[PDB]
RNA sequence: AUUUAUUGAAGACUAACUACUGCGAAAGCAUUUGCCAAGGACGUUUUCAUUAAUCAAGAACGAAAGUUAGGGGAUCGAAGAUGAUCAGAUACCGUCGUAGUCUUAACCAUAAACUAUGCCGACUAGGGAUCGGGUGGUGUUUUUUUAAUGACCCACUCGGCACCUUACGAGAAAUCAAAGUCUUUGGGUUCUGGGGGGAGUAUGGUCGCAAGGCUGAAACUUAAAGGAAUUGACGGAAGGG
């Protein structure tokens, strides 16, 4: 059924370690156990190895990224600064 | 004012008016008998058409549409009907 | 204040005008008025070199002054200290710029202003900022009273300003804009662009920056000075 | 616009989804118009577009991935090629 | 007046009062159901028919001209939709605002815009379930409306 | 012809500053205010000092040799009141009647479009 | 009561305005409720102008002015004058003399 | 008094009432 | 130092135009350009056909302040420090200044959140102005004098933000085109109030990280509080003598 009201992942963690903390942590670890989208085959297949090791299991490809997200905001941003800017040189 | 004949009113009131406030409401557009040139294949048009009408020859285009009525091409007979 | 003090040293004259030499400072040749003034500097010690000490300047001085008429009062132009040679030293462009009670007088209300700006490079490796200023106007057989604009009108008129900028400076070099700023034909290709949107009055330019100069090129600028 | 006339031929039309049934049909020359997802196998998009310059038949890139173009044609599952055979009804192989 | 705003507009049309139309076109009850077909077969909706009908060919409106309205003909022969045409496009839209806040979280004027839509949606429906154009235990649901917009 | 400074008044609430100038302006001549005339915090801004400031810079630029001046008027602007002091239109009427040759008169005050923020609170300053 | 029908300011169909600042007291009030007046003055403040005439290189010389908006709040604009109170009656002459 | 400050000295009050009593239980 | 001249960096902000002007469900929204979807009004001889109005429960959004963690951090500035003025002044005034002010992710769910005026529909006095769409006038002006288009003028219309005058009508009065069509009492629906205080307090649930929010009494006390106007008196309020 339904079990928890809201320690969700973080009731393994049981009473300890501050509920703070343990929101916090549970925020990060759905993050990094979620299933995501591979840009190369479109499929719910990705998952974490480890810290920034994102690989696909069915198209067999491994992507580099955030430690517990796929894609990290930081690095969104950077992407379309970059985007900017080669554009604009070659033109 | 006191009294006025409004079962029997102007024509000049009546076309003032919106075209839903009128005693039988009824519509203040029109159809119009247009011809390209060349060909005649002489075609109805709508007043307030909303699209692009051509003649079946190919794009020979009457009436380019706006909000309201339709602007009809420079070269084009038409007569209202 | 003049007793209030309560420590001029915390740290425990000789007239500086006698320690210093005029200078005379030319304009280029696109403006009539070739003299326009003067200038002072230490004396050129081997220590110093006043020469250099003085290439680091600047100096505004009104169009008016520079075309000897009082329709270019409202102009005011920029001009770098970039050349000297044996005390008779020159300048070349800088900016252009308007005098702020001129721009605080055309701006009035019941009526709209229309502002636009461009980033553009020129065919001689400058790259200037330009920007132009445009008014709405109350039509002459018009009743009502404030002529204010419908925002789409505004775009269109934006583009067409912002791409005759372009087009114009974008084939015109930095000499050549000097010498097309000064009778403002700008402003009636504008006019004559936007007739078809609004009657548009006050279509004077505004000013105009270089970001981002090229390397100094001593020839051009000493064919300026011809 | 580009997905209505794709609908048009879903309803009317007839066609072949997948890489394996579109080179088969595209060797038998039966293939009028291919589209192709654009999240693919450049191998695959490149492989297509040789077999497409010997059939003489036309390309179209979706601007979508295998999901996208899969819900344009009306089914619920990825499609990175599609294969128009004949559409009989409508002006998809004459315009664009 | 107007549910999902606060504007009274009264932008309508006004049908008139002759219903029997136009005393010039003389054509037949079969020509026009032959290119209201044709239009259907290319696969129109019936609203854009009748604009089509109308400010191409002499047509006031089917309902006249024909004994009928263009609905009730393109159920009579064979291309009556799954689903009504307005019932449609309030779908369309939803997956379309449905999309765009997926893509840009803050746009909580769209998130407001998608509930209005998404109300309207069930109400229509509501009617539908009701009238027996629809069955019960039809019902929206996000992904599979994305899927039947076609 | 005729030499040319400028002659840069900045005519703040409580004091009006007078230098001359270079028509570059990095070569500084006799600056001179207010406060350097009298005594009393409040008579800084003055007109009556401030014409005195006028009157000394124009002696001094007169004996370095300076013929005519272009005029800037300045105010505080930027946050502030925008509007010059008292000190303005006299240090200026000072210098014309001193006979230094006028021209060019222009007002340069800051005139900021959409500033940071005027102090003094919101419910403002409460005298 | 309400004193007034407008309450004071000009706010229909917005329900919002952003402030603006005073300029003796500095107080953060509305826009549409301010005293807005507009001063356009001489720079010479026509006693010295005679004195610059004749003091100009150039004679026929425009003589320009200094332009500036002056936004008031209530207190300020009664306490310098710039309004007064008026009766009951005259509160709605909306246009000055 | 004022009713704004009435409702600050209440709101005090009532945060000291809440302490107190947390402190007995 | 203050000042003036040439640059630079950082962050915030969007003057003047800016209004009895626009849009938004409300809070709210003002440099440009591009993309993303949305929306009102208008025009309609298009389509469906009563699908509709208002709503306990329930959900979405919700100024500022405030909370949690990153960034950012210039002005301004709760706290706090000092200058004073004062009988006192940790208040006004001055100079510093942390939190904050901006942004990202998540919470808070209030405001004089006001037009102190629920939402839907109808009918009823005039007049002019204005915003958006539409219609008509060899109208004026505009390019190539003159076609379009556009921008104005005139007339009409629908929908808006409001206004000016009356007062038939209403109200306790101020006032109001509704606050009218209510003792000649009934168009449909929702929420709230029953003298002042105690008290939006106590307790109990419930939501929130907290601050606090929603629901929410009693005892006891009292003959008044309160609304709008009239005349006087007063004012460190103004105008005149």
């Amino acid at each position: 059924a339904k079990r928890t009201k809201k320690v969700g992942i973080t009731g393994k963690y049981g009473v300890r370690y501050g509920s703070s903390l343990r929101r916090q942590v549970k925020k990060l670890e759905i993050q990094q156990h979620a299933r995501y989208d591979c840009s190369f085959c479109g499929k719910k297949t990705v998952k974490r190895g480890a810290a920034g090791i994102w690989t696909c299991s069915c198209c067999k490809k491994t992507v580099a990224g955030g430690a517990y997200t796929v894609s990290t905001a930081a690095a969104a941003t950077v992407r379309s600064t970059i985007r900017r800017l080669r554009e604009m040189v070659e033109a | 004012v006191l009294v006025q004949d409004l079962l029997h009113p102007t024509a000049a009131s009546e076309a003032r008016k919106h075209k839903l406030k009128t005693l039988v409401q009824g519509p203040r557009s029109y159809f119009l008998d247009v011809k390209c040139p060349g060909c005649l294949n002489i075609t109805t048009v709508f007043s307030h058409a909303q699209t692009a009408v051509t003649c079946e020859s190919c794009s020979t285009i009457l009436c380019t549409p706006t909000g309201g009525k339709a602007k009809l091409s420079e070269g084009t007979s038409f007569r209202r009907k | 204040a003049v007793g209030k003090n309560k420590r001029l040293s915390k740290g425990k004259v000789v007239d500086p005008f006698t320690r210093k030499e005029w200078f005379d400072i030319k304009a280029p040749s696109t403006f009539e008025n070739r003299n326009v003034g003067k200038t002072l500097v230490n004396k050129s010690t081997g220590l110093k070199s006043a020469s250099d000490a003085l290439k680091g300047r600047v100096v505004e001085v009104c169009l008016a002054d520079l075309q000897g008429s009082e329709d270019h009062s409202f102009r005011k132009i920029k001009l770098r200290v970039d050349e000297v040679q044996g005390k008779n030293l020159l300048t070349n462009f800088h900016g252009m710029d308007f005098t702020t009670d001129k721009l605080r007088s055309m701006v009035r209300k019941w009526q709209t202003l229309i502002e636009a700006n461009v980033t553009v490079k020129t065919s001689d490796d400058y790259v200037l900022r330009i920007f132009a200023i445009a008014f709405t106007r109350k039509q002459a057989n018009q009743v009502k009273r404030h002529s204010y604009a419908q925002s789409s009108h505004i775009r269109a008129i934006r583009k067409v300003i912002s791409e005759i900028l372009t087009k114009e400076v974008q084939g015109s070099t930095l000499a050549q804009l000097t010498s097309k700023l000064i009778p403002e034909v700008i402003n009636k290709e504008i006019e004559n662009a936007t007739k078809d949107i609004f009657p548009l009055q006050n279509i004077h330019v505004r000013k105009v920056k270089l970001l981002k100069q090229p390397k100094f090129d001593v020839g051009a600028l000493m064919a300026l000075h011809g | 616009s580009i997905n209505q006339k794709l609908a048009l031929v879903i309803k009317s039309g007839k066609y072949t989804l997948g890489y394996k049934s579109t080179v088969k049909s595209l060797r038998q020359g039966k293939s009028k118009l291919i589209i192709i997802a654009a999240n693919t196998p450049v191998l695959r998009k490149s492989e297509l577009e040789y077999y497409a310059m010997l059939s003489k038949t036309k390309v179209y890139y979706f601007q979508g991935g295998n999901n996208e173009l899969g819900t344009a044609v009306g089914k619920l599952f990825r499609v990175g090629v599609v294969s128009i055979l004949e559409a009989g009804d409508s002006d998809i192989l004459t315009t664009l | 007046g107007r549910m999902h705003s606060a504007g009274k507009g009264i932008s309508s049309s006004a049908i008139p009062y002759s219903r029997n139309a136009p005393a010039w076109f003389k054509l037949s009850s079969e020509s026009v159901i032959e290119q209201i077909v044709k239009y259907a077969r290319k696969g129109l909706t019936p609203s854009q028919i009748g604009v089509l009908l109308r400010d191409a060919h002499g047509v006031t409106q089917a309902r006249v001209i024909t004994g009928n309205k263009i609905m009730r003909i393109l159920k009579s022969n064979g291309l009556a939709p799954e689903i009504p045409e307005d019932l449609y496009y309030l779908i369309k839209k939803a997956v379309s605002v449905r999309k765009h806040l997926e893509r840009n979280r803050k746009d909580k004027d769209a998130k407001f815009r998608l509930i209005l839509i998404e109300s309207r949606i069930h109400r229509l429906a509501r009617y539908y379930r009701t009238v027996a154009v629809l069955p019960p235990n039809w019902k929206y649901e996000s992904a599979t409306a994305s899927a039947l917009v076609n | 012809s005729q030499v040319f400074g400028v002659a840069r008044i900045y005519a703040s609430f409580n004091d009006t500053f007078v230098h001359v100038t270079d028509l570059s302006g990095k070569e500084t001549i006799a600056r001179v205010t207010g406060g350097m005339k009298v005594k009393a915090d409040r008579d800084e801004s003055s007109p009556y000092a401030a014409m005195l400031a006028a009157q000394d810079v124009a002696a001094k630029c007169k004996e370095v040799g300076i013929t005519a001046v272009h005029v800037k008027i300045r105010a505080t602007g930027g946050t502030r009141t925008k509007t010059p002091g008292p000190g303005g239109q006299a240090a200026l009427r000072a210098l014309a009647r001193s006979g230094l040759r006028i021209g060019r008169i222009e007002d340069v005050t800051p005139v900021p479009s959409d500033s940071t923020r005027k102090k003094g609170g919101r419910r403002g300053r409460r005298l | 009561p309400k004193k007034r029908a407008s309450n004071g300011r000009n706010k229909k169909g917005r329900g919002h305005v952003k402030p603006v600042r005073c300029v003796n007291c500095s107080k953060s009030i509305p826009k549409d409720k301010a005293i807005k007046r507009m001063a356009i003055r001489n720079i010479v403040e026509a006693a010295a102008v005679r004195d610059l005439s004749e003091a100009s290189v150039y004679p026929e010389y425009a003589l320009p002015k200094t332009y500036n908006k002056l936004h008031y709040c209530v207190s300020c604009a009664i306490h310098a004058r710039i309004v007064r109170v008026r009766s009951r009656e005259d509160r709605k002459n909306r246009a000055p003399p | 008094m004022r009713a704004k400050w009435r409702k600050k000295r209440t709101r005090r009050l009532k945060r000291k009432r809440r302490k107190v009593r947390a402190r007995s239980k």
